[PDB]
């Protein structure tokens, strides 16, 4: 019935020393019912990377609309659109459906390629922009998330080290709640390199 | 199961270094009318325990009763019901408390906001706060209603902590009480102007003060006032 | 609580100062008396959002009246209300009443409640306080009084709607509308409360 | 909600 | 998720051990087998408390039994006992859904369905898989009278398994129980975690995940 | 927790930093003091997407007004199209504002709730810790305060709020508008919640998450020969 | 009433000039000099302030008009083509960028808009 | 839903009863046996709310094998169903009524008749040639009225009952794996192996 | 109509070393955005070196401790003074809580203590008396939050030895009871900046074989 | 609309005598003033089977009181009404005013509304027209007032109650409660009307 | 309710898709094809609300014939999936949505692989191994965790798939009628008669 | 119903 | 409360 | 949602 919890799922982001990590699980599900273990929820426009928890048709539909519009941005601005700037572009397109709105909570996850300064952001669903220093959570276990990061994480990570750290963050999050897990990944961001690592983890 | 009928509103309380007072206003409420305007709502039980009480009136009464006849009762067969096995704050408090959860377990409370304000018999500062559900705290200020939004704000700046109970005089908390009780009768919309104060202090006793007024209010600043926003005139 | 009363020189306007976000007091100090012409005010009791939006509305368009016809009539002033107030009842809580001089009419008072009906009468009470003085005004209200005789009656009829009535308090204000001008009175608690 |  | 099935060689019973508020995950290490004697065991489903209270309450009445007749109670006199008790509160809203497993030499092994609803029924194989009970197996396939007695632990267990990965509300471990004349025997906690991998590189099995 | 505050020369506004989703705190150093225009500031509670939305609508609007009529924009033009919004949509837009600021009028501060019904005040408060902060507000106001007064009365006020409102916590925003100068926006002027260090460091061993797969993403275009 | 011109007043003559476009350009000739020159740390635009009487307070006519903060604008031709060009160059610059990326349009992308308008004007009914 | 039908023929009642225990979209058991004998030359079938059913049936069971043993006689099925019916009457107007549908096919040693009796959780009985409960029931009705004959061998019953539950099988949307059939003659109560 | 719950928010956690247990909770009773007190203990020893915390609707959380508290002074009188163990105070809760299973007590409790062969334990139960015996375990507003974090660094979960790729889990061991406060202060300072119903201050019961000692440690006051 | 009023020479109880069934007057002519004792009188408001039921019951509790204690004081009166009123607050629509003359206390006035709560005042003032003379007899009561004085002001406010509420009408009935007895006044329409 | 499988194996795509219609306790057909061929190489198999199933498949299956003319080519079956599921993801938010579910089996002739997409009303598409809607789902994807491979042949499916029904036949508590087989592969749709 |  |  |  409560639209953001029918598919399930979680996002976490957080900064480290000249580095962003963003990091997601690979369930959908109609409700109890696990459905496919491949649903990833982090993508990327450039060097920009948006991850989208809630209601899974708004999530491909939003990763589809953002593809749409930062394509269009690219050709009349004729350079990839920058963290701070997109952060801006989500909160427009959200609030512009205020009394109808999207079911997701977007996470904005890069680093800003002049300035070379980490930048995480959430969102509500009609837009509110949270622009944390630390780390951005979203999903159905943003309780466990919140619980998890605010103990594990401290500032200035070594990229080798941030990954650990969001790592266990998102797995044992996860582990608490039944609506997400089933795979998950994590995405180390540096200025001009971004790795990406599938996690083993317990898959009930 | 009913709904309030006759109420009373905030009941506003905090320790001292020396002893506890509390303050309620003179007013029984019916709905939107200020119909009773000379309702005592601060009950003294013995010479160590005043009871605070806001909420519905016809219960208050009844407590009122309950208060009288445990009096009644702790004398019978009892030669030091006037020293040693006097009726302890504590003691009535417990009481009610009693009654309080009893009530609303049967799904028939006592419509009611209840503070206990004493001293001990070894000189201890007593304050607790019991309501319909039977929900009990206690802290160095208590307040129910809008006292718990307005009162408490200003009498915590007052006694923030457990600590700063010696260093506060009767000079100050009562200075502390009377300027709350001005504050809720400026923003509160079932509030009186005319409230009763009890003093229970542990070298000079209980002090009841009736008939008070709140005085020294500031209006003058409305005449400067024009309109909603756009009227110069 | 509110109340329009004609005398001999022209109209009083008089209104208590609180306004109530349930039993919280946001504002003690109100204006409640608003101007939509320069000899026509009106007093606003119900959603606070509504009058306003009604008031704003009126002033705008007895301000393009006066610039094509010149000075509108009380009456004028009161239909343009009426228009607003009926049509959209559905969706409006605002109870107006509105108080005008003019020099060939003299003082008029007009009260359009919830429905949006009209009435012209010789002096008006409403808001949630008016009830407790439905009784007092009766008795006491005269035609033709003095200007000193009709502060005396509504600072007496608010002061006891204001004690009676939890949505009433603060300050009284009244605005006085004659020939000689525009004149604004404030009557504090100290004042009115020991009548 | 503001509401005499 | 709790699975009872009868075979050549007694009772198989397996069971998870995820407990759930609502989409919270309260525990992954649940007892959801009573032990009410060494010949009777109770699977539990449905609410946590009514399960344990009145199962527990069953083994307090089936040792009454025996001081009084000197006798284990039958599985089907066991079963009826918590039968009609929960019979006596029915629709004031009891969620139990338990299946008594044992041995006794009067009936052979023996499951009875015990259901809050009312509902008392013999069967050779129960399933209870997310909030539904079937007369078959989660899989079924797999399934043949005369099976190995460590051939038929794993169908239990794999069987759990099955529905843990799939089922939000199932997980934590797989407890194993075989039922037999001169009573029944643990088979030890299997944690999913580790057991979903060794299956899968073991059985060659889900496929649809990646790992 | 919103106040403003008018003194001598012109008008203070001040906020907490919390933003709350349920009984969690979404973000603990947040910024509820918009800038409408240069010297009109308002405070904003409610909806926090709304507030945002309402006054970078405004914000705007008043702008291109400015630059229309060639004069510095006015608090009671923010004002009128403020409540003009917020009425058309009959409290849908949950925005509830406190609206200061300096023209070449004065010194002005108002307060806007969500269904668009407006007030006049020397001392405002709006949101959860309202009460709180005008119960410091109604103690400790005067006619005819200082600027040094009116900062000191003002972060009281959220103080108030943030110690004894769950709704209001972290630190104290204040921006000063002043009659004839720049206002002054001091961000984090106050910082009475800073958290102490942990017993412990969490951070894992190198080789301590088991992970499946890695691969390079590729974020370059497309490349040349 | 109704606007019942729905058809182009701009078209192609047989020879393949569009007629009122080359007119306007006629009438920015007539038109008073402006200029532009960019620096390598700036850029500076001017013109002549043509007073129409020396009654007239030049000072309230803008010739020089702020479109954003770090955009400045000029002409040459029709004075008040020009300030309803303003007028509608510093409304798009919220409507169709300020208000979806909540930062100024850069030079470039504001005169695209600026120049949408104009060859509406040589195209539209 | 559960199919319970009763075919009374010249010299015996047959009783169908469908074989599956269903829970919302779960298929509990597929092998149920819904009747109970009460006496020797009296059976019982029965369909409607889970527990009801058995603890009725059961209840109603061990009340009639008491009187048996209590007067060494067999109850006729005209006094068994009339204990029945007053046994559910009596129910409607309880905490909780006992929500069980039952037919009730007897022999009656002293009349030499095969009876069979139709009784719903209200506590209405007919007496009838052939009866139904449930969704089933307009269709067998309709089926029976045509093929169905007083004079009827037990033999004739069944074929008649097989082409029943064949039509049922299709036309109803639910599976209710098959049915169990019992006949009750002079001889007593058998269950036909072959169906 | 009239409600007769409440929640007056509050976390409290349990974890059971080798030879001792601690319970802990904050010190902060609320009511919606109202703070009643910002010190009104929610931890109680109950005698026997048991230590109980029944949290969520005050009043019912009260009542229970209680009837515990007089449940544990009639065991002594009806059975000679004996010492009632950790494992028959679980069973006797069970059956305080489902007495009232049609009209709940609104409380998620846990006790802590040594079990008989001198280990710690804690226990955990549901509103309605379902138990269960762990290592770990938090309760109330924010038992969300901690419980996580809490699998991750007592339990050892998802954490594998380094240099194996996740072959060889982490060895599980026990903690010493410095260790254990050190989790039990982060995870409420953790808790309470992102839960506004905890605060204020963190009160922890050490139940050792020697008896019942208490420490206290102030939290964020916003 | 009842009130019951203090004065110099004992107590003075005043009420309409309208009672209506929805928008239809079904009495015009009724008597809302019932004797409990000799000289303690009471007013009736709220429903008329709830008034009635309680007032039968003090009137009986009364009359066993003088039999075994002798003549009960007002105070005495107002505690049986309100232990009726209070413990059935639940099932109850009452709320009754209750007046009595003593030798030792003389005059004394007791309203129970709704809740059940006792208030001892001056004067008191109950039922739905009430509301209009809140502002009315504040401003007009005396303490101490002449027997002329004290009906007048019944009269003066009853008549200002009646013409405003409209579930308020009819005759104006009072009782005077004094040392010289028990006096029963009535003033009709063309009499209050005119005031 | 409406069994719809799926199974992708090593060179073709299998839909299964059960024969019933039933509206409520009434069977309308026993022999329909819940499937729509979409382009020659690429089908839709759909269950859900009456009308809205055939209405919307038959909507697709018209866009996509139109492309395939207009372009002279077909489209993959990823775009064809992309197209269906925006198509899904419109209605939602619209007056009335279709409540409709799709499998869309799919040969793309570039890539020479098969592609199954499950897609539900809101439009939430998965590319899958295995696929189902309904009731039937849970099941069916615990039992292809199991015994499903990639590397399966088109007969080995068929097999996996008979288990699949077979088992759902006595699991299920519905009569489902059996179900209708379509193969894709790279010679096209085809209908497997035998089952 | 009857009921000043 | 918990409750497969 | 976010809401002081
Ligand atoms: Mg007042």
């Amino acid at each position: 019935s409560d639209p953001s919890s029918i598919n399930g799922g979680i996002v976490v982001a957080m900064t480290g020393k000249d580095c962003v990590a963003i990091a997601c699980d690979l369930r959908l599900g109609s409700q109890s019912l696990g459905v496919s273990n491949k649903f990833e929820k982090i993508f990327h426009y450039g060097h920009v990377f948006l991850g989208i928890t809630g209601l899974a048709t708004d999530v491909t539909t939003l990763n589809e609309m953002f593809r749409y519009k930062t394509n269009l941005y690219k050709l009349k601005e004729e350079r990839a659109i920058e963290p701070e700037t997109f952060t801006q572009l989500v909160s427009s397109s959200l609030y512009e459906r205020r009394f109808g709105p999207y079911f997701v909570g977007p996470v904005v996850a890069g680093i800003n390629s002049k300035s070379g300064k980490p930048f995480i952001a959430g969102f509500d669903l009609i837009g509110c922009i949270d622009e944390a220093k630390d780390f951005i959570v979203s999903g159905t276990a943003s309780d466990q998330l919140f619980g998890m990061c605010e103990s594990l994480y401290e500032p200035n990570l070594e990229p080798e080290d941030l990954f650990e750290t969001i790592s266990q963050a998102l797995l044992n999050a996860a582990d608490r709640d039944a609506l997400s897990g089933w795979g998950a990944v994590v995405y180390i961001i540096k200025k001009d390199e971004v790795v990406k690592r599938y996690l083993k983890m317990r898959q009930d | 199961t009913q709904q309030p009928i006759v109420t009373g509103t905030s009941v506003i309380s905090m320790k001292y270094d020396n002893g506890v007072i509390i303050a309620a206003d003179n007013l029984g409420s019916y709905g939107s009318l200020l119909r009773f305007n000379g309702v005592e709502r601060l009950i003294p039980v013995g010479d160590n325990t005043v009871v605070g009480i806001s909420g519905d009136i016809s219960d208050m009464q009844h407590i009122e009763r309950l208060l009288k006849d445990l009096v009644t009762e702790n004398a019978y067969d009892n030669p030091l019901a006037d020293a040693e096995e006097a009726l302890e704050p504590s003691y009535i408090f417990e009481y009610l408390a009693t009654v309080m959860y009893q009530r609303r377990s049967k799904m028939n409370p006592l419509w009611n906001a209840i503070i206990v304000a004493g001293v001990q018999s070894n000189g201890d500062q007593f304050l607790r706060y019991v309501n319909l559900l039977g929900v009990t705290y206690s802290s160095p200020t208590l307040a129910t209603g809008f006292g718990a939004h307005m009162a408490n704000p200003l009498l915590r700046k007052v006694v923030d902590r457990e600590s700063d109970i010696p260093k506060t005089t009767v000079q100050v908390a009562e200075e502390a009480i009377v300027n709350a009780m001005r504050v809720l009768y400026y923003r509160d919309a079932r509030s009186s102007r005319n409230f009763s104060l009890a003093i229970i202090d542990k070298n000079t006793g209980l002090t009841f003060k009736k008939n008070l007024q709140v005085e020294n209010m500031k209006w003058d600043f409305a005449k400067d006032i024009k309109g909603y926003g756009t009227q110069k005139i | 609580s509110i109340m329009a009363v004609t005398f001999k020189d022209g109209v009083i306007l008089g209104a208590d100062s609180r306004t109530t976000t349930g039993a919280y007091i946001a504002n003690r100090v109100t204006d409640k008396l608003t101007r939509v012409h320069d000899k026509i005010w009106c007093c606003r009791s119900g959603s606070a959002a509504d009058t306003q939006a009604i008031a704003d509305i009126v002033q705008y368009h007895l301000e393009l009246y006066t610039s094509q016809y010149g000075t509108p009539s009380t009456e004028t002033a009161a239909s343009v209300f009426k228009e607003l107030c009926y049509e959209n009842k559905d969706n409006l809580t605002a109870g107006i009443i509105v108080a005008g001089y003019d020099d060939k009419n003299k003082g008029e008072v007009y009260t359009i409640p919830l429905g949006g009906s009209v009435h012209k009468l010789p002096y008006a009470i409403a808001g949630s306080g008016s009830t407790f003085i439905y009784g007092y005004c009766d008795k006491n209200f005269r035609e033709n009084m003095s200007k000193e005789e009709t502060v005396d009656f509504i600072k007496h009829s608010l002061s006891q709607a204001i004690k009676w009535d939890g949505s009433s308090g603060g300050v009284i204000r009244m605005v006085v509308l004659t020939a000689a001008g525009v004149e604004r009175l404030i009557f504090y608690p100290d004042e009115y409360e020991q009548l | 909600x503001a509401y005499x | 998720t709790t699975l009872a099935f009868r075979f050549q060689g007694g009772i198989i019973v397996a069971v998870d051990s995820r407990a759930t508020a609502g989409n919270w995950v309260a525990s992954q290490t649940v007892k959801k087998v009573i032990e009410i004697n060494p010949f009777l065991l109770g699977t539990m489903a449905g609410g946590a408390a009514d399960c344990q209270f009145w199962e527990t309450w069953l083994g307090s009445q089936c040792r009454l039994h025996e001081l009084r007749e000197k006798e284990r109670i039958s599985v089907a006199a066991a079963s009826k006992i918590l039968s009609n008790l929960v019979y006596q509160y029915k629709g004031a809203g009891l969620s139990m859904g338990t299946m008594i497993c044992g041995y006794t030499r009067k009936e052979g092994p023996t499951i009875y369905y015990v259901d809050s609803d009312g509902t008392r029924l013999k069967g050779d194989i129960f399933c209870v898989v997310s909030g539904q009970t079937f007369a078959y197996g989660v899989l079924d396939s797999n399934y043949k009278w005369d099976l190995s007695v460590e051939d038929a632990l794993y169908l239990g267990k794999r069987s759990i398994l099955a529905a843990a990965h799939r089922d939000a509300y199932s997980g934590g471990s797989v407890n194993l129980y075989h039922v037999t004349e001169d009573g029944w025997i643990y088979h030890g906690n299997h944690d999913v975690g580790e057991l979903f991998w060794k299956v899968k590189e073991e059985e060659g099995s889900f496929n649809n995940v990646i790992g | 927790t919103i106040v403003g505050v008018k003194f001598n020369n012109g008008v203070v506004i001040a906020a907490d930093t919390r933003s709350t989703q349920g009984p969690i705190v979404a973000d603990k150093n947040c910024a509820k003091l918009h800038r409408i225009s240069p010297k009109i500031w308002c405070a904003g509670a409610g909806t926090a997407a709304d507030t945002e939305a309402v006054t970078q609508l405004i914000g705007s609007n008043i702008e291109l007004h400015s630059l229309y009529t060639s004069r510095e924009p006015r608090v009671v033009s923010a004002l009128q199209m403020l409540k003009q919004h917020l009425f058309k949509y009959q409290g849908h837009i949950g925005a509830y504002l406190i609206v200061a600021g300096v023209d070449p009028t004065g010194s002005h501060l108002f307060s806007i709730h969500a269904h668009g019904s407006t007030d006049v005040g020397y001392y405002l408060s709006l949101g959860s810790g309202s009460l709180a902060a005008m119960a410091v507000l109604e103690s400790h106001w005067k006619q005819d305060l200082t600027k040094e007064e009116a900062i000191k009365l003002a972060s009281d006020a959220i103080q108030a709020g943030i110690w004894n409102d769950l709704g209001s916590g972290s630190n104290v925003d204040v921006c000063v508008m002043e009659i004839g100068k720049d206002a002054e926006y001091l961000r984090n002027y106050l910082t009475p919640n800073v958290r102490e260090e942990k017993q412990k460091s969490y951070k894992f061993p190198r080789g301590t998450t088991a992970v499946l797969k890695e691969s390079i993403v590729n974020i370059c275009d497309i490349q040349e020969e | 009433m109704t606007d019942r011109y729905s058809f182009s007043l701009t078209t192609f003559s047989p020879s393949g000039k569009l007629g009122q476009i080359d007119y306007a350009l006629t009438a920015v000739k007539q038109g008073v000099t402006s200029l532009g020159i960019k620096a390598t740390n700036g850029v500076v635009i001017a013109t002549e302030k043509k007073s129409s009487s020396p009654l007239a307070m030049s000072e309230t006519l803008s010739k020089v008009s702020l479109l954003t903060p770090d955009i400045g604008a000029v002409y040459s031709g029709m004075g008040p083509d020009y300030r309803v060009l303003v007028d509608k160059s510093r409304k798009v610059a919220h409507t169709s960028y300020k208000r979806i990326y909540g930062e100024y349009p850069p030079t470039k992308l504001l005169v695209s808009e600026v120049a949408k308008i104009m060859q509406e004007a040589t195209q539209s009914g | 839903m559960d199919i319970i039908l009763g075919i009374r023929v010249q010299d015996s009642v047959i009783l169908a009863s469908s074989k599956a225990v269903t829970r919302g979209i779960s298929v509990l058991k597929d092998s149920d046996d819904k009747t109970r004998q009460l006496s020797p030359h009296t059976l019982m079938s029965f369909a409607g709310e889970a527990g009801d059913t058995v603890q009725f049936a059961e209840y109603i069971q061990a009340n009639i094998q008491l009187y048996s043993i209590r007067e060494d006689y067999e109850l006729s099925p005209q006094a068994v169903s009339s204990f029945v019916r007053q046994e559910l009457a009596k129910s409607i107007r309880s905490r909780r009524p006992y929500q069980v549908n039952v037919l009730i096919g007897g022999y009656d040693k002293k009349k030499n008749k095969p009876e069979l009796y139709q009784i719903d959780y209200l506590g209405t009985k007919v007496e009838l040639p052939y009866g139904a409960h449930g969704y089933s029931g307009f269709y067998t009705f309709s089926l029976l009225d045509h093929h169905y004959r007083p004079d009827m061998t037990t033999e004739e019953g069944l074929d008649l009952l097989k082409l029943c539950v064949q039509e049922l099988e299709k036309r109803m949307p639910m599976d209710f794996k098959g049915v169990i059939v019992k006949i009750v003659d002079k001889d007593g109560i058998r269950q036909v192996d072959d169906f | 109509q009239f409600n007769p719950y409440g929640d007056n928010g509050g976390t409290i956690l349990g974890i059971a070393g080798e030879d001792f247990a601690v319970l802990a909770g904050d010190t902060r009773n609320i009511t919606d955005y109202s703070i009643n007190s910002r010190y009104e203990p929610k931890v109680f020893d109950c005698g026997d070196n048991i230590v109980m915390s029944a949290n969520g609707f005050a009043a019912d959380g009260d009542a229970l401790v209680k009837r515990f508290k007089n449940s544990v002074k009639w065991y002594h009188f009806d059975h000679n003074d004996k010492k009632l163990s950790i494992n028959s105070a679980a069973r006797n809760i069970q059956h305080l809580l489902y007495g009232k299973r049609f009209f709940p007590y609104y409380v998620h409790t846990i006790i802590a203590g040594l079990d008989e062969d001198g280990k710690g334990a804690v226990y955990s139960f549901d509103p309605v008396g379902s138990y269960e015996r762990e290592q770990c375990r938090a309760g109330g507003a924010a038992a969300s939050l901690i419980m996580p974090f809490l699998d991750n660094q007592v339990n050892f979960k998802n954490q594998y030895e380094p240099g194996t790729n996740g072959k060889v889990k982490k060895p599980l061991k026990y903690l010493s009871v410095e260790e254990v406060i050190k989790l039990v202060r982060d995870s409420f300072t953790s808790a309470t900046e992102r839960h506004i119903q905890v605060g204020d201050g963190l009160e922890i019961l050490i139940v050792t074989k020697d008896g019942v000692r208490k420490e206290f440690y102030e939290l964020k006051r916003d």
